[PDB]
């Protein structure tokens, strides 16, 4: 009425946020939007010149898109001016099909990018040979072409409305859900399972299995070579065979120069004999691997080495490190007692075995680790190589808790505006709704500047 | 007053 007032009757889509929340929320904006442009371009820009960038560089791109397309808009007509929509109904389907196809592509990436970390630590051998860069290549295009078909819905769900008081007027006309409570329900429920809850699943329990891996290897690694030797030159084995470095099998053939032969088709030298520190490590990842895709193949091997601990898988490697899969897998009724938990039986019946009689010394120590489950029995040892683990493992943790901390409460939000139905809306959850707006996607945004930190610390 | 903000 009137067409000379402007705020006509459009009292019922008023919201009660202060000003001095907007100033600060637009700040904390500023701040964010700043910091995630230069952190996602810069890592962006120096890309373009080990296929585990393209995916960094994807999440690079999907956390920009989020700063420069879904930001200004949120900031004008969900923060300071909540009504009237100032973009149109196309504009309404547009945004909010941009701004969840690009979070899809955010999370689908760091789902993805902890996928290609769990193939690269913890399975050796199926990675080194069977990615390419085809293969990869495809692989981010169809994460963006799912995240893309994911938000279809939107364009549905959401539309321009006009909620006036007035049959007519301008300052009704809303942006918000033109379905009913159900429809909206279905559409919030797939998209935040789809979003949060996989990658939540996916990211925490690949990055708890990368941890184990990186700390077995690190026990493993100290433990074999003080029981099986480092040595950079060619020596001969107990057995009267050709080994080198800790304890790398070369040839059964009595010919040394058979043997000088071999022992460079893997080192990539000439050598004339001799290896050095670093090649003599790559030869044992490389027989490490061996030993426990041996232990995952075998069904007598495998459930004891998986309720075993970290430091208690790499006294079992040891053990398979010396003698082979069939050799360890003939202890049966160890292996039992392994899996059970019962270290002071275990340790009793591995003493009488010939393996114990053979080798003394080093097998006591094989046994102590599976008494107390720490490798005192081999010292306390590199603190070089055992601080990496440490870090490592907190970065994996942090990929984890950041993921939560800044989307469990933009997902939280979005539920709340569907499951509280018409009768249990009081006037405080209407002003709690808009203030607790402000901080879930504040939070949501942080991602798109803490990921470049994050994910370039890898 | 549900909210129309999504």
């Amino acid at each position: 009425t009137s067409e000379s007032d402007t705020a006509g009757p459009n009292s019922d889509l008023d919201v009660n946020t202060d000003i001095y929340s907007k100033v600060l929320v637009t700040a904390i904006y500023l701040a964010l939007f700043v910091v995630g442009t230069v952190g996602n371009s810069v890592t962006l820009f120096t890309l373009a010149r080990s296929t585990v960038h393209y995916h960094l560089g994807s999440l690079a791109l999907s956390d920009l898109l989020i700063l420069l397309l879904a930001m200004p808009v949120e900031l004008y007509n969900f923060i300071w001016v909540h009504h009237p929509w100032a973009f149109g109904d196309a504009g309404c389907r547009g945004y909010y099909f941009l701004r969840d196809a690009c979070t899809y592509a955010t999370a689908l990436n760091v789902a993805s990018l902890s996928v290609e970390r769990y193939l690269a630590i913890c399975h050796p051998f199926k990675a080194k040979t069977l990615m390419s860069r085809s293969r990869t290549k495809k692989f981010i295009s169809a994460i963006w072409l799912a995240s893309a078909l994911l938000a279809i819905p939107m364009l549905f769900t959401m539309g321009l409305q006009n909620r006036s008081a007035d049959g007519t007027h301008p300052g009704g006309l809303v942006c918000t859900p033109i379905v009913d409570t159900a429809t909206v329900k279905v559409v919030i429920q797939v998209n935040t399972f789809m979003s949060f809850l996989f990658p939540m699943l996916v990211i925490s329990i690949l990055n708890t299995v990368i941890a184990n891996k990186l700390t077995v290897m690190v026990n493993i690694f100290e433990m074999l070579r003080i029981d099986e030797g480092l040595r950079l030159k060619i020596y001969k084995d107990t057995e009267g065979y050709y080994t080198i470095g800790i304890g790398h099998l070369l040839t059964k053939s009595p010919s040394l120069n058979a043997a000088k032969s071999e022992l460079d088709k893997a080192i990539g030298r000439n050598t004339n004999g001799v290896i050095t520190k670093d090649e003599a490590e790559k030869l044992f990842n490389q027989d490490v691997d061996a030993a426990v895709r041996g232990i995952l193949r075998n069904a007598k091997l495998k459930p004891v080495y998986d309720s075993l601990d970290a430091v208690r898988r790499a006294a079992l490697i040891n053990m398979v490190f010396q003698m082979g899969e069939t050799g360890v897998a003939g202890f049966t009724n160890s292996l039992r007692m392994l899996n059970n938990k019962r270290w002071d039986e275990a340790a009793v019946n591995l003493a009488k075995s010939r393996w114990y009689n053979q080798t003394p010394n080093r097998a006591k120590r094989v046994i102590t680790t599976f008494r107390t489950g720490t490798w005192d029995a081999y010292g306390s040892g590199s603190p070089g190589r055992v601080q990496a683990l440490r870090h490592g493992v907190l970065v994996l943790r942090a990929v984890v808790i950041a993921f939560v901390v800044c989307w469990l409460p933009y997902h939280v939000r979005r539920l709340m505006f569907c499951y509280i139905s018409d009768e249990q809306w009081t006037t405080f959850l209407f002003d709690f709704y808009h203030y607790f707006y402000m901080l879930t996607n504040a939070l949501a945004y942080a991602s798109s500047a803490i990921n470049p930190i994050l994910y370039n610390l890898v | 007053r549900r909210p129309y903000i999504l």
